[PDB]
């Protein structure tokens, strides 16, 4: 029955709307608009490097939905490099920072 | 004593150029002595010089390298380290085979804070990082601070155990002690690891003082234009 | 949302129970969430794991070809009964993909 | 020369209390040179042109070059329980893509509630 | 808190550092009766690096999540040759890290 | 809570119930450092009333409020002689029990 | 988990059968209140005989087939509900085996 | 994100410079109101002069180095604020530079 | 309210005057500490002189000029700071005459 105006992955915002049928009658049809976000209390500011500070402030303007981003998303993978100094060989090493899902 | 330590895979995969290595030590001092490396058809392989000095206490101490694909070492076939010495006429023979692998598995990395009771003291906070159930064990990992590698002396790691709960699979930890003063200043540490199963043969995990247990939430959730226009 | 396939059991004896099968996921469970709290608890599951209860009577057999997980239980009793789920990734719940019913007429 | 910006509004809400129809406005404005006209199709099946009236370009009350036009439709009370939608379009040579079809059906508009329901958690990070 | 996701198992670990010399010895138990020891691995005493001659050991121990959640305490025992009598215990359950406070702000608007 | 509106000291209490038989031995000591034995007072095994062929006994301590805003673990260790190991243990801290508190602060517009 | 479903008659006594553990030294016969989510023991190896069945309760444990015996003498409307037993300090944690009771007249 | 802080004279005339993107045909220069959280458009490519900017303000865009100048005759006190330029059907969504803007006299 | 800025010198010894009021029987000079909103009771008319002040200050009382005296024998660095007086059982909530301390060396 409801539609989905927004399905953002980045933000998991779900902005979605139904009509609701009235006692017997086409009057007075009151419209709704439901709306879900999951804020995430773990996840860095830089969210594809962990060094940056927490994230404290989240600002969501809904009309862009309807680029920092906050969550990860299930279908990608995130990486980045260290340096591995292994021999005394300092050395810059692709790492899965989100394993599991870079498979 | 003869020891022989091979090459670990971190070795293989980081530096590249990958040697095996066999040892003398607890043996009397006599020069004139010949180093070789014998496979299971006979072959011999090219051994290096730039033998190791002896040790101070009157005992050998040499070095001895030989490089071997590692399409071979995963054929898994066997391979004999030899050593002569007039002492013993009989040279010791030693085995550095490589037994292929077995059931590969990715090791799950868990970071833990120091505990609460150890920060009310006020003395020196540790951080532990248990490695788990990874098999077979070749795990490397370390440590650095704020993007700024660490002294290899500054943490200890254990060594592959048995895993009691899990049949043929093996756990690891690793702790590193620093100051309260360097744990409050928001200062960040981090536990890198290397093992084969690893997708990208490096994984990663970072805490701080404001992610370990935290004691206050603080949030500022702000939305704005609510109705807009949405389609 | 995702179907709601349910099967019965007709008496005792045996069952046999089937869900899809996702790509480039891992880790298959089919936990029983039959817990007043409601967190789903793992009964059988890959990357090594099984139920202190369910011992013996539990396999999983993946086929990738049908795009599909096979799992078989043997015999059955009182307490293996309700409803049950399955799904993939790191998160048994948040990640479970169908809700499947399970009942004996015995 | 500048894009003809369009736009459509909805029936009146009084006007949708003397159950006998309702009109719906699709209005067009710009479009320089004067060039536009207007086929309302609905579920992809041109109306009759009988029910759309369009009746000229004007210019906008301040006009270097500008002009608008307005065109409604006319349609039944009791059908607006299924909406259907009832497409507007226009069409114009200054339009990379000649064709800007705009429609708007009962769920679209005003929101007469706002049901957010945010939540907070530790386990968000993947969202899955 | 990751481990738990994965409603499976769960390991608690129990640190003990400083003392010297060595022979340590680590008991796990939950209200008050012992529990088998086939269940948990005790690491040898390994020497410190800072310390002169002070060594350190490590023990841990697996559970059911449920079991954990369930609400059971489970306690740790330490027996070395210089405690004044000789025992320690320490203690952990769920009600140990939880957010002593939560301080939101929501700031909904329209413009 | 009004025994410390006073700013003068506070007393700990550490119960002991439902042993057998007498000549339990308690003491209270602080981050390992045993504390003298004249800080601190003992009762005597006393029979448990509904509980037949029972004792219990009880042991309060003093102490400044000033230190025990600060922390101060305070274990009191019990010795009987049918414990599984013949001692045991317990402490409590000024946030031994401290439930959660919220804060919202709605700025509904 | 299972549930013995005993039944007696009004007067007499009846006896519940519930597992006897091992490793676990208070064993309970709760009687679940299912009021505000809470049971309240009727009887314990603490020897707490609830006042209402005081006198008319006994419990007796041996374990030659892992079994603890419980005997509830006299029968009221009262001593219809559910005696979930179990073991350990929080008596609510435990009550393994659940059972139902009634009352024949 | 870059801010020019131009600065004038009273009088005259001063140059506002700003980014010209592409895939975006309407250009504006926002004025940033900060009242209720509402950005005014001064001008823009759809033809749009504010009252009080009437006939003193001008928009010409070439794109030889991606950038577009709009050029202020006459100054007063009320000049002397945020001019945050963008691009989009959108105004309070763009505002892809920001600028700021006062009176020397 | 009032404040007595009382003056001394290192050695010797000072007395602090402060009124003793009626139908309040615990008399205080206690200490504002200012560190976190607390205030330690250095005497009291309950028998307690802190362990940095033992033997060293004596609270007499008489309803002569409704004013009792605190004396304070020897001085030290630490001693120079606030020492609110008062009565009542809540030390926090009394307070009602604040005086402060030096040392002349
Ligand atoms: C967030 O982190 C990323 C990754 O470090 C930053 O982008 C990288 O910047 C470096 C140079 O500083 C480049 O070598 C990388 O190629 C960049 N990453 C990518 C994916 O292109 C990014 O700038 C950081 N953001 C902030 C605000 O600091
Ligand atoms: C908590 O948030 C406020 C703003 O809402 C900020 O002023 C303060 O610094 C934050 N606390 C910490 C410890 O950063
Ligand atoms: C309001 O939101 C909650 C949470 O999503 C939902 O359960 C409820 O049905 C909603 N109410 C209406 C009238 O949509
Ligand atoms: C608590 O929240 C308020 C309001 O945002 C803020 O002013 C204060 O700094 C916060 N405290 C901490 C410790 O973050
Ligand atoms: C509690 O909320 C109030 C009001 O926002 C704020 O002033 C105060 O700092 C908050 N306390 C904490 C500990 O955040």
């Amino acid at each position: 029955e409801r539609i989905v105006l927004v399905d953002n992955k980045c933000k998991c915002a779900r902005i979605t709307s139904r009509i609701i049928r009235s006692s017997e009658d086409p009057n007075e049809d009151i419209v709704e608009r439901n709306i879900r976000i999951i804020v995430p209390l773990n996840n860095r500011e830089n969210i594809s490097d962990p060094t940056s500070p927490l994230r404290t402030r989240f600002v969501y303007h809904l009309s862009d939905l309807c680029e920092t981003c906050y969550t990860y998303d299930r279908n990608k993978c995130y990486t980045a490099v260290v340096p591995l100094v292994y021999g005394g060989e300092t050395k810059m090493v692709e790492t899965a920072l989100t394993p599991d899902a870079c498979y | 004593r003869v020891f022989a330590i091979p090459p670990s895979f971190a070795s293989i995969f980081l530096t590249k150029s990958t040697k095996l290595t066999c040892l003398v030590t607890d043996l009397t001092t006599y020069d004139s002595v010949t180093i070789s490396w014998t496979r299971q058809n006979g072959e011999a392989v090219k051994t290096h010089t730039n033998i190791s000095e002896s040790h101070p206490n009157a005992t050998f101490s040499a070095v001895g390298e030989a490089s071997i694909c590692e399409d071979d070492w995963n054929s898994g076939e066997r391979f004999t380290c030899t050593v002569t010495h007039t002492d013993l006429p009989s040279p010791l023979k030693q085995t550095i085979s490589r037994p292929k692998g077995v059931a590969l598995h990715r090791p799950d990395v868990y970071l833990l804070p120091p505990a609460r009771e150890q920060l009310n003291l006020r003395e020196s906070a540790t951080i532990t990082c248990l490695v788990t159930g990874f098999s077979p064990a070749d795990v490397f990992v370390q440590w650095m601070q704020r993007g700024q590698p660490l002294s290899p002396e500054k943490y200890v790691t254990s060594a592959p155990m048995p895993e009691p709960q899990a049949p043929g699979r093996y756990f690891a930890h690793s702790i590193l002690t620093v100051s309260e003063e360097e744990w409050n200043t928001g200062e960040t540490y981090t536990c890198v690891v290397a093992h084969e199963a690893l997708p990208n043969r490096v994984t990663e995990r970072t805490v701080d003082k404001s992610t370990g247990k935290p004691t206050l939430y603080n949030v500022s959730l702000v939305m704005s234009d609510t109705a807009g226009t949405c389609y | 949302i995702l179907p709601e396939v349910k099967v019965e059991g007709e008496l005792g004896g045996s069952v046999t129970i089937k869900c899809p099968l996702p790509e480039m996921h891992v880790r298959i469970y089919l936990c029983r969430e039959m817990a007043g709290s409601g967190t789903c608890g793992t009964v059988v599951s890959t990357t090594n794991f099984i139920k202190a209860e369910y011992k013996g009577r539990v396999t999983l057999k993946q086929y990738p070809r049908k795009n599909l997980f096979l799992v078989e239980v043997t015999q059955l009793t009182e307490s293996d009964s309700g409803v049950y789920a399955c799904g993939a990734g790191m998160n048994t719940d948040r990640g479970k993909t169908q809700k499947v019913t399970l009942n004996v007429h015995s």
